[PDB]
C-alpha cells in the first residue's frame, strides 16, 4: 500500500508564505504525476496545480499564477507547495494527490485520475 | 518541374532578411525534459517605422 | 454545474448530473467522480468516463450524453450519504470540478 | 511513403547489383503502416517585420513537454525485412545479409 504524508497545521498572519510538504511511500516518486487540491470548509474541492515529478515542470490554475510555486526532490521523494501572500480566504484543507502515469511519449498530465489522496493539512489564516 | 514549382511557389512570400541579427538565447525548457531543443531567443526587430 | 443535493429511499437507483460546456465534457471524455464523507479525504471510484478501479463494486455507473455526464447509483445504502463531486479535464491542461451534491439516504 | 505497391512479389531494382555505389530500390508488396506524431501542444505568435510583412514563430508551449516520435509494428517490420532478405539472398547466393 502506498501512502502520502502531509505536513501539520500552519497558523500565521496574512501576507506571509506557507510551505506544504508531501512525502510519498510505497511506489516510485518519478513514475506518477502529483496534483494539488484545495478545499475550503463548507465548499467543494478545487484543483490548484500539477507537477511533472521527472523533470520538475509544473503548471497551476488560471488564477494561482504569480502566487504559487511547486518544487520537488526525487532523492528523498517529496514535493513542496509554496504559496505567497496569503489572505483570510486561504484557510482551507490542502491535499496532495497521485495522478496519471508519467509517460515520455504522450501528454497525460491533465488526466483527472486522482488515485491516492494524502491525509491533507489545514491552513488557517487569522 | 518539382524544383521550379517549389521556387515559383516560394517566390512571392516573406523574406527573412531583417531577422538575421544578434540573438540572445537563454533557455526555454524548464529542465532537460525529453529533448530540450527549444531555446528562448530574443532580438531587436524592426517595426513599420 | 451540479445540483445542490439529491434525496432517495434505500433500495432504488438515483442519478447525479454534471452539465459542462463543449470544452469541458463535450470535447474530452475525461470525467471522474469522487465521494467524500465529512471529516475525511475524498474517495475515488470513477476515473474514466465509465470505468471503475479495483475494490469498487457495481453500485456506481458513469455515463456521458452530449455536454453532460451522469453518475447512476443503483440502490442506496446508509454509507452512501457522502458528498459527491464530478471532475473533468478542461482546456489548456487544467482540471475543473463540479461543486458538490449531497445525497440524503432515507 | 504513400507509393504504388508491387503486384505479387517484392521487386529489387538496381543499376548493377555489383557496384556498391548504386542505390537499391526495394519495392514491397504489402504496405507497412507508420504513425508519426509531435505531441506537445505548441502555439504561434506573429512578429511584425517591416511594412506589411509578418513572421510566424513559436510563442509558447502549453502543458507538459513530450517527445516527437514515430511508431511501426515490430512484427510486421520483422516480417518485411525477412521477406526482403528472402528476395535478396537469390541475388547474393550462399550468403548472409
Ligand atoms: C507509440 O508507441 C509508444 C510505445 O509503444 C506508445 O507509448 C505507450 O502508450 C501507451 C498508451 O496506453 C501507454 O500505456 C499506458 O501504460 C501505463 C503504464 O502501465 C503499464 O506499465 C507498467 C510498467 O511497470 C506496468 O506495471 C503496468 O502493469 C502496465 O503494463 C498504464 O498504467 C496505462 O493504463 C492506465 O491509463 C489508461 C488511460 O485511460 C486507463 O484507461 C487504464 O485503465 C489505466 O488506468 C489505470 O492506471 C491509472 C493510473 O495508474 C489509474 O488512475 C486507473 O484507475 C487505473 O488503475 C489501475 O490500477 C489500479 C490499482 O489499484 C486498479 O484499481 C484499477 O482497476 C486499474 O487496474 C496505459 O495503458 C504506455 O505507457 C506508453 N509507453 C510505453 C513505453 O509503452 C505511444 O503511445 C505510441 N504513440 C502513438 C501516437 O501511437
Ligand atoms: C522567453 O523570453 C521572453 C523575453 O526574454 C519572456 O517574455 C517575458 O516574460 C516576462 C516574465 O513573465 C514578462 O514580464 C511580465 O509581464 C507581465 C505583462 O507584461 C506587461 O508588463 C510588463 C511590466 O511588468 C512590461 O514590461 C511589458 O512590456 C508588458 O507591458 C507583467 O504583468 C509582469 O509583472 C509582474 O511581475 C513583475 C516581476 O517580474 C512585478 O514587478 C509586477 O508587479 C507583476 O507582479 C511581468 O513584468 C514579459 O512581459 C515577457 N515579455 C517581454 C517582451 O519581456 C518569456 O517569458 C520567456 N519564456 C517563454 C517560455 O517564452
Ligand atoms: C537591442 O536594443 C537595446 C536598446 O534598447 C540594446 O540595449 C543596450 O545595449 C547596450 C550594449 O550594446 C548597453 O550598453 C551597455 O551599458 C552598460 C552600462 O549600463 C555598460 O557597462 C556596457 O559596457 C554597455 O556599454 C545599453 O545599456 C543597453 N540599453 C540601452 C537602453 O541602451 C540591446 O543591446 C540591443 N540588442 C539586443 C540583442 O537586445
Ligand atoms: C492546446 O493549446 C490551445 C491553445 O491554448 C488550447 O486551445 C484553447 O482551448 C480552450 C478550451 O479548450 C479555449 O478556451 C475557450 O475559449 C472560448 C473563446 O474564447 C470561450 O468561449 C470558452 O469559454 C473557453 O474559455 C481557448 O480559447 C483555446 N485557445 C486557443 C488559442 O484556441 C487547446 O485546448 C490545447 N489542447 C489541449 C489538448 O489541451
Ligand atoms: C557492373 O559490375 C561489373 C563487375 O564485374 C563491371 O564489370 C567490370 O568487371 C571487371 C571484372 O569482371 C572489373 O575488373 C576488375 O578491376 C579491378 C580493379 O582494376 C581488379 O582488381 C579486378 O581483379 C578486376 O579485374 C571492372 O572494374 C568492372 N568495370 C567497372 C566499370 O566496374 C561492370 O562494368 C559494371 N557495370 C555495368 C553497367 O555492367
Ligand atoms: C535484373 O536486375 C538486375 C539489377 O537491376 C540486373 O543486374 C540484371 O541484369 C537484370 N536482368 C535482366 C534480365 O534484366
Ligand atoms: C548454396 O545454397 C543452395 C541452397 O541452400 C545449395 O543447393 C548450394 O549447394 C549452395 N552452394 C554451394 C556452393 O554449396
Amino acid at each position: 500500500q502506498v501512502q502520502l504524508v502531509q505536513s501539520g497545521a500552519e497558523v500565521k498572519k496574512p501576507g506571509a508564505s506557507v510551505k506544504v510538504s508531501c512525502k510519498a511511500s510505497g511506489y516510485r516518486f518519478t513514475d506518477h504525476y502529483i496534483h494539488w487540491v484545495r478545499q475550503a470548509p463548507g465548499q467543494g474541492p478545487e484543483w490548484m496545480g500539477w507537477i511533472n515529478t521527472s523533470s520538475g515542470r509544473s503548471n497551476f490554475a488560471q488564477k494561482f499564477q504569480g502566487r504559487v510555486t511547486m518544487t520537488r526532490d526525487t532523492s528523498i521523494s517529496t514535493a513542496y507547495m509554496e504559496l505567497n501572500r496569503l489572505k483570510s480566504d486561504d484557510t482551507a484543507v490542502y491535499y496532495c494527490t497521485t495522478g496519471s502515469w508519467i509517460s515520455l511519449y504522450y501528454d497525460s498530465s491533465g488526466y483527472p485520475n486522482f488515485d491516492y489522496w494524502g491525509q491533507g493539512t489545514l491552513v488557517t489564516v487569522t | 518541374d518539382i524544383i521550379s514549382l517549389w521556387d515559383q511557389s516560394l517566390k512571392p512570400c516573406v523574406k527573412l532578411t531583417p531577422l538575421c541579427v544578434t540573438l540572445i538565447c537563454s533557455d526555454a525548457t524548464v529542465k532537460t525534459g525529453t529533448v530540450e531543443e527549444m531555446k528562448n531567443c530574443s532580438f531587436n526587430t524592426t517595426t513599420e517605422i | 454545474t451540479q445540483p445542490a443535493s439529491v434525496s432517495g429511499s434505500p433500495g432504488q437507483p438515483i442519478t447525479i448530473s454534471c452539465t459542462g460546456t463543449s470544452s469541458d465534457v463535450g470535447n474530452y471524455d475525461l470525467v471522474s467522480w469522487y465521494q467524500q464523507h465529512p471529516g475525511n479525504a475524498p474517495k475515488y471510484m470513477i476515473y474514466e468516463v465509465t470505468k471503475r478501479p479495483a475494490g469498487i463494486s457495481n453500485r456506481f455507473s458513469g455515463s456521458k450524453s452530449g455536454n453532460t455526464a451522469s453518475l447512476t447509483i443503483s440502490g442506496l445504502q446508509a454509507e452512501d450519504a457522502a458528498d459527491y463531486y464530478c471532475c473533468s479535464y478542461a482546456g489548456s491542461s487544467t482540471v475543473i470540478f463540479g461543486g458538490g451534491t449531497k445525497v440524503t439516504v432515507l | 511513403l504513400n507509393g504504388s505497391l508491387a503486384e505479387k512479389e517484392i521487386v529489387i531494382r538496381s543499376e548493377n547489383l555489383t557496384n556498391n555505389a548504386k542505390i537499391i530500390i526495394v519495392h514491397l508488396h504489402t504496405p507497412v503502416e507508420i504513425v508519426c506524431t509531435r505531441p506537445n501542444n505548441n502555439t504561434r505568435k506573429s512578429v511584425r517585420i517591416g511594412p506589411g510583412q509578418t513572421f510566424y514563430a513559436t510563442g509558447d508551449i502549453i502543458g507538459d513537454i513530450k517527445q516527437a516520435h514515430c511508431n511501426i509494428s515490430e512484427e510486421k517490420w520483422n516480417d518485411t525485412l525477412q521477406k526482403v532478405g528472402i528476395e535478396l539472398q537469390k541475388h547474393f547466393p550462399n550468403k548472409t545479409i
